[PDB]
C-alpha cells in the first residue's frame, strides 16, 4: 500500500523487495507516462522507474 | 619498524601500542549506539546511508 | 652502558585507520508527519484532530 508507505515513511520492505527482484504490486493512485514507442518497450524502460 | 629505545622508553611505547583505545567501527555499532527505545519508535525513521 | 642488542626492538601498529567521534552523524533520521505520530499504544498521540 503506497498510502501506508507514505504515512509511515518506512521503506525497508519495498527497498528489500526492489533490491531482491521480488515480484510485487505497488497499489495506490499513481500518475503514469503513456509511451507509444516500440523501441522503448524493447529497451525495457518501464522496469527502470 | 625497527626502533632504538631504552628499556623504560620501550616499556612506555609498547604499552601505548598494545593498549590503544580505538575499536573497529561498523554500522551495527552505530545502530546499537542509538537509544533502543528510539529505534523501536515508529515515529522516527532511521537509516544507514 | 648502551647495548644495541638490548635496545633494538620492532614496534608494531596498524598501517592506517580513521577515528570517528560523532557516530550519530552516520544515521539518517527522519520523522513522520506530526498528524500521524502515534504513542506507545500505537494510537495517535492527539486524536481530537
Amino acid at each position: 500500500n503506497l498510502e501506508e508507505l507514505m504515512r509511515t515513511g518506512d521503506y525497508a520492505q519495498i527497498t528489500n523487495m526492489l533490491l531482491n527482484n521480488q515480484p510485487v504490486a505497488l497499489v495506490g493512485a499513481l500518475p503514469f507516462i503513456t509511451d507509444s514507442s516500440v523501441i522503448s518497450l524493447v529497451a525495457k524502460l518501464d522496469a527502470t522507474v | 619498524y625497527p626502533s632504538i629505545l631504552h628499556p623504560i622508553d620501550h616499556a612506555f611505547n609498547e604499552y601505548f601500542l598494545q593498549h590503544q583505545l580505538v575499536e573497529p567501527l561498523n554500522n551495527d555499532i552505530i545502530f546499537n549506539y542509538i537509544p533502543e527505545r528510539i529505534r523501536n519508535d515508529v515515529n522516527y525513521i532511521l537509516n544507514m546511508d | 652502558q648502551f647495548d644495541f642488542r638490548a635496545s633494538m626492538h620492532m614496534l608494531t601498529s596498524n598501517l592506517t585507520f580513521t577515528v570517528y567521534s560523532d557516530l550519530l552523524a552516520f544515521v539518517s533520521a527522519d520523522t513522520v508527519e506530526p498528524i500521524n505520530a502515534v504513542a506507545f499504544d500505537n494510537m495517535r498521540i492527539m486524536n481530537e484532530l
